[PDB]
């Protein structure tokens, strides 16, 4: 039973800063590929990021230079820093943990900005 | 809710005690412990399940249910909800809603 | 944007807002848990020639046993009987001499359970 | 047979009786009660019974 | 010799009910599906009963776009009776739906209908864009925003 | 809108006898030759019931005035009707009969029946004017004067007449069980024909349940509606009215009583034994038995 931690998000107002954090505990056959979707109420997943253990990261077009992704090798976790939030970014962002069968999916972090 | 016998979300769909329960429920406030400031949203609570829990049965699904006729296949939307929302936990809050 | 909000009241007071009742076809001379009105049971269930008043809705027994009742969709009338029930006891010579034995069913049929049928029961594996 | 047929007949009746329970019928017990209280019901049912 | 030794029982393997076949219905497409609508300051409350009330066709029909409700779950109406159903149908904006539900604040929850915390009930709402709205602007529902 | 009327004056009471009648099935379970014992409201065998007459002439000059006081509703009350042209048209129950508390109201007109519970503002003389028309006179149109007005109405039932048209010795008895129990008011019925007999007659007849209705208010209290042939603006020397008022009403109490009712093969009560009658009684109920052996 591969289990992702997602957590650090919540309420913030426009211009604010977070940073979220999936820890991937289990299995998690090394070479892996760790990745952020976005969902507002009403679309689908949206691809917002992707890291592999070649260290590239892979960034849409949505959050140009804006949203950025952190690993830590030793835990394999991941971390993406929010920042320079706009209202357009209030969705709930899940984790997915390509691994090499298995993918894997997650529980779920409110992201609010507005004001 | 902690006790055999009992009801509730967490009664029924959470942990599940049983009635011949040879046993001690123990408990103190974490107020200056396990609340932040921004709020400590690192613990998930399931509201809906399609059953109520066998005793000390554990479920880590993350299945989202289908509160209406469609199905959900995984994704959100109408009818369709998470099972884990988040918690609260303030400095702030009142005895109630303390963790 | 049109908005109803439908209050509803919760009060130690008879109901007049009533919800939809499930209903199933009425499987008759079966073995069958039956719920005619709210009446709760098991057993089977045979077309019977009473005539019950249009007011009543079940029949009793000497004791307190419901022996008839009164389909709501269909109006005829249907008496109840107890699913089929009784002892099995075991007709065996001693153990020292053989272990072949013969089973009696108390007060059944030969059909709900080298057959004899006996106001006894029926019997199975003695020979008549 | 009069003495035989009335001992029968107390012992059916003694079904109805509630001896303390919220309902002499079972099913009406357990579909209105959670078991842990629905075993303090059905307790004073078995013992008036047996 | 003979011994007692089971007791043989037939079992039942199937379940029917039988309930009077559903006939009364509640006036709820007068409600949901009523031509016109009051304004937020003469509200329609009205009152339903000595009616059978199939909530399913209103949670399942999927044609309103709120469902809340506080005190009761959605999927358990159709199994509680109830003494008296109050229905109250508004036209009122997406915004201010928000302002419909127990504990809330604003110019329609603080002067408009008041919400006890303490309700019991269901909160549908939908949305009027091709029945409510004309091309020159539909000013028939009236709104206060001041009072004592 | 009311036509208020004269002084009831007062009218000393009158009783008569009521042989065996008011018994009513208490339940809906169909019972063949069998003898059930119920622990109920029931009416006491001969007991003293009190009989009204609809119109009364007892004043020297001639003055014939409806006698429909307001009579106590305790734990149920049996209502009986010996009557030939259709002069009583349903009743009103409450507390305070008027518009502080919620109250039940029953009329029967030619076609149909009318149950409402509202807020009525209840006149002290309610009734129905009551007049044929100048052609056809098969049916009698009905002007009600029974409230001024009503609000806070949650209830209403119509359904087919409780009272059958009565349109010269054709006296028909029409007996009536109401009781309110558990916020549900429960009316039983039956209709006989009767011949040559003024007061109630002896024998038995079984009240079928009629309906039981959710109103679920509090009674104490209720009254009779009656029809006005006659007009209250010139009231006739004699005979405007029905024959001096023939027809009459008796009203009795229900009590709680064991009985032992014998249902028939046929599913009818065919006899019932008030425990608390006569000693004979008693042993009757004792040994569950209608015979006794020496
Ligand atoms: C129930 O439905 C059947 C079939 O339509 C009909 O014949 C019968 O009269 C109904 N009974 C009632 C009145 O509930
Ligand atoms: C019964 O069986 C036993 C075997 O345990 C044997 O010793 C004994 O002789 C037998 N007796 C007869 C009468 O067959
Ligand atoms: C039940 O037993 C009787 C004998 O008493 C027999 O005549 C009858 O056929 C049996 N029933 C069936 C279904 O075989
Ligand atoms: C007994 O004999 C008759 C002939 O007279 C035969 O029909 C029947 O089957 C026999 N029964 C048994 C149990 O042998
Ligand atoms: C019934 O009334 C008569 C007088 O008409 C009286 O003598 C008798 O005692 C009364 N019976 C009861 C039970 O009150
Ligand atoms: C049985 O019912 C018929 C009517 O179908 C009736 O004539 C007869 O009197 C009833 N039996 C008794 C004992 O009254």
């Amino acid at each position: 039973q591969v289990q992702l931690q997602e957590s650090g998000g919540g309420l913030v107002q426009a211009g604010g800063s977070l940073r979220l954090s999936c820890a991937a505990s289990g299995s998690i056959f090394s070479p892996n590929t760790m990745g952020w979707f976005r969902q507002a109420l009403g679309k689908q997943r949206e691809m917002v990021a992707v890291i592999s253990s070649i260290a590239s990261t892979q960034y849409a077009n949505f959050v140009k230079g804006r949203f950025t992704i952190t690993r830590d090798n030793t835990k394999n976790t991941v971390h993406l820093q929010m920042n320079s939030l706009i209202p357009e970014d209030t969705a709930v962002y899940y984790c997915y943990a390509v691994d090499k069968s298995q993918d894997y999916w997650g529980q779920g972090t409110q992201v609010t900005v507005s004001s | 809710q902690i006790a055999p016998g009992q009801t509730g979300k967490i009664a029924d769909y959470n942990y599940k005690l049983p009635d011949d329960f040879t046993g001690c429920v123990i408990a103190w406030n974490s107020n200056n412990l396990d609340s932040k400031v921004g709020g400590n949203y690192n613990y998930l609570y399931r509201l809906f399940r399609k059953s109520n829990l066998k005793p000390f049965e554990r479920d880590i699904s993350t299945e989202i249910y289908q509160a209406g006729s469609t199905p959900c296949n995984g994704v959100e939307g109408f009818n369709c909800y998470f099972p884990l929302q988040s918690y609260g936990f303030q400095p702030t809050n009142g005895v109630g809603y303390q963790p | 944007y049109r908005v109803v909000v439908l209050s509803f009241e919760l009060l130690h007071a008879p109901a007049t807002v009533c919800g939809p009742k499930k209903s199933t076809n009425l499987v008759k001379n079966k073995c069958v848990n039956f719920n005619f009105n709210g009446l709760t049971g098991t057993g089977v269930l045979t077309e019977s020639n009473k005539k019950f008043l249009p007011f009543q809705q079940f029949g009793r027994d000497i004791a307190d046993t419901t022996d008839a009742v009164r389909d709501p969709q269909t109006l005829e009338i249907l008496d109840i009987t107890p699913c089929s029930f009784g002892g099995v006891s075991v007709i065996t010579p001693g153990t020292n001499t053989s272990n072949q034995v013969a089973v009696l069913y108390q007060g059944v049929n030969c059909t709900e359970v080298n057959v004899f049928q006996t106001r006894a029961g029926c019997l199975i594996g003695a020979e008549h | 047979v009069n003495q035989n047929a009335q001992a029968l007949n107390t012992l059916v009746k003694q079904l109805s009786s509630n001896f303390g329970a919220i309902s002499s019928v079972l099913n009406d017990i357990l579909s209105r009660l959670d078991p842990p209280e629905a075993e303090v019901q059905i307790d004073r049912l078995i013992t008036g019974r047996l | 010799g003979i011994y007692q030794t089971s007791n043989f029982r037939v079992q039942p393997t199937e379940s029917i009910v039988r309930f009077p076949n559903i006939t009364n219905l509640c006036p709820f497409g007068e409600v949901f599906n009523a031509t016109r609508f009051a304004s937020v300051y003469a509200w329609n409350r009205k009152r339903i009963s000595n009616c059978v009330a199939d909530y399913s066709v209103l949670y399942n029909s999927a044609s309103f776009s709120t469902f809340k409700c506080y005190g009761v779950s959605p999927t358990k109406l159709n199994d509680l009776c109830f003494t008296n159903v109050y229905a109250d149908s508004f036209v009122i904006r997406g915004d201010e739906v928000r302002q419909i539900a127990p504990g809330q604040t604003g110019k329609i929850a603080d002067y408009n209908y008041k919400l006890p915390d303490d309700f019991t009930g269901c909160v549908i709402a939908w949305n009027s864009n091709n029945l409510d709205s004309k091309v020159g602007g539909n000013y028939n529902y009236l709104y206060r925003l001041f009072r004592k | 809108q009311c036509v208020n009327l004269t002084t009831r004056t007062q009218l000393p009471p009158a009783y008569t006898n009521s042989f065996t009648r008011g018994v009513y099935y208490p339940d809906k379970v169909f019972r063949s030759s069998v003898l059930h014992s119920t622990q109920d409201l029931f009416l006491p065998f001969f007991s003293n019931v009190t009989w009204f007459h609809a119109i009364h002439v007892s004043g020297t000059n001639g003055t014939k005035r409806f006698d429909n006081p307001v009579l106590p509703f305790n734990d149920g009350v049996y209502f009986a009707s010996t009557e030939k042209s259709n002069i009583i048209r349903g009743w009103i129950f409450g507390t305070t009969l008027d518009s502080k508390t919620q109250s039940l109201l029953i009329v029967n007109n030619a076609t149909n029946v009318v149950i409402k519970v509202c807020e009525f503002q209840f006149c002290n003389d309610p009734f129905l004017g009551v007049y044929y028309h100048k052609n056809n006179k098969s049916w009698m149109e009905s002007e009600f004067r029974v409230y001024s007005s009503a609000n806070n109405c949650t209830f209403e039932y119509v359904s087919q007449p409780f009272l059958m048209d009565l349109e010269g010795n054709f006296k028909n008895l029409r007996e009536f069980v109401f009781k309110n129990i558990d916020g549900y008011f429960k009316i039983y019925s039956k209709h006989t024909p009767i011949n040559l007999v003024r007061d109630l007659p002896q024998g038995f007849s079984a009240l079928e349940p009629l309906v039981d209705l959710p109103i679920g208010i509090n009674i104490t209290r209720f009254q009779t509606l009656l029809a006005l042939h006659r007009s209250y603006l010139t009231p006739g020397d004699s005979s405007s009215g029905w024959t001096a008022g023939a027809a009459a009403y008796y009203v009795g109490y229900l009590q709680p009583r064991t009985f032992l009712l014998k249902y028939n093969e046929n599913g009818t009560i065919t006899d019932a034994v008030d425990c608390a009658l006569d000693p004979l009684s008693e042993t009757k109920c004792t040994l569950k038995s209608f015979t006794v052996e020496k």
